[PDB]
C-alpha cells in the first residue's frame, strides 16, 4: 500500500497528493 | 520541502501541507 511507500522510503510531494483530492 | 522518510506522526503532519485546505484521509490498520 502507499503508507508503505512513505514508512519505508521517501515519498515525494507527488506521491502523498494522492492521500487527498 | 525536505527529504525525509515519512511514517506515523510524520505523515500526518507532512500531508496537512501538501493536501492544504482540501484535507486528507490515513488507512490505518490495527
Amino acid at each position: 500500500g502507499i503508507v508503505e511507500q512513505c514508512c519505508t522510503s521517501i515519498c515525494s510531494l507527488y506521491q502523498l497528493e494522492n492521500y487527498c483530492n | 520541502f525536505v527529504n525525509q522518510h515519512l511514517c506515523g506522526s510524520h505523515l500526518v503532519e507532512a500531508l496537512y501541507l501538501v493536501c492544504g485546505e482540501r484535507g486528507f484521509f490515513y488507512t490505518p490498520k490495527t
